[PDB]
């Protein structure tokens, strides 16, 4: 997961 | 400007969350990752609307962020897409949810798990989150994730995408209102 | 359902352009490129609630089709987003506009060249085009491109994305209205 | 440019  | 519409940093774009007040006194919510690096906030890319000044960041941990408004006359409403948000409540597991953000607009799924711990890498790690089948792509973090007339979650982060299908966690906007004394509206 | 909401066939995701009548009778355009493969359309991903069935295709060379309503008691709203759409124009340079679609919702932009043409590859090349500096991804293809209560375009295809930017091409909505002697509301 |  990566932060948007 | 209202929930789920561009925010723009000095260094790139984030989504606005909730419009909140203590009083008198306006604010929006967006997420800490975006706060954490960005004092002053506009609404528009060119950079010459001023929206406010961050007066709040958590993130990580948590992923929540406050910026008070400066911009006396622009209007801050207090609808999601058409819908009024005035309450705030926890998820539960099934719950209906819709998120809103900048890039990708208005997503609905399910509230798919609780409590899940996310990690971004690099020591960002964020605790406590609702996870969601739910889409979202960059630029979309800080935008709300409602249910009805109830404010439940700030976007934070996720994989996949909008076009084949995605997993994103939201920050219970719960903490953030409880932190910053403020009420959604 | 409304102009950029999302339209299921048998194999993926598309959106609707506008809705269209010819008489009492209803349809919606989208892109050709869309109903090129696909018979029957669908309002949801579990494919139970049937739209209608593809009536007319065009793709490559333009980019338009048009599925007629079966459907008789879905709603058929004539807005996109609050907006009425009562009527179709030309494009020109400089143009103000927006698209909706069911990937990346609403966005805004202008048209930057006409009379584009755009080779998507293995043959399958378009003319006539409308250039914009809107953004768009996987998914938005059909939806309307729209400026004021004016039907412009419906979306093609392009380069790009909506968290840094793109180039979308419209197929101008006049020439499938022309062809296929329906009325945008 | 790719079909969307
Ligand atoms: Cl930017
Ligand atoms: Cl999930
Ligand atoms: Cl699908
Ligand atoms: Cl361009």
């Amino acid at each position: 997961d990566a932060i948007y | 400007i209202s929930g789920g519409d561009a925010i723009y940093s000095s260094t790139g774009r984030c989504s606005l969350g909730f419009n909140v007040r203590s009083g008198s006194t306006y604010y929006f919510l967006t997420a800490g990752h975006c706060t954490d690096g960005a004092t002053t906030w506009w609404a528009n890319s060119a950079r010459t609307t001023v929206l406010g000044t961050t007066s709040g960041s958590s993130f990580p941990n948590n992923d929540y962020g406050i910026v008070r408004y400066t911009n006396t006359t622009i209007p801050k409403d207090g609808t999601v897409g058409g819908q009024d948000i005035t309450s705030a409540a926890n998820a539960t597991v099934g719950m209906a949810v819709t998120r809103r953000g900048s890039t990708t607009g208005t997503h609905s799924g399910s509230v798919t798990a609780l409590n899940a711990t996310v990690n971004y890498g690099g020591g960002d790690v964020v605790y406590g989150m609702i996870r969601t089948n739910v889409c979202a792509e960059p630029g979309d973090s800080g935008g709300p994730l409602y249910s009805g007339t109830r404010a439940i979650g700030l976007t934070s982060g996720g994989s996949g995408n909008c076009s084949s299908g995605g997993t994103t966690f939201f920050q219970p906007v719960t903490e953030a209102l409880s932190a910053y004394g403020v009420s959604v509206y």
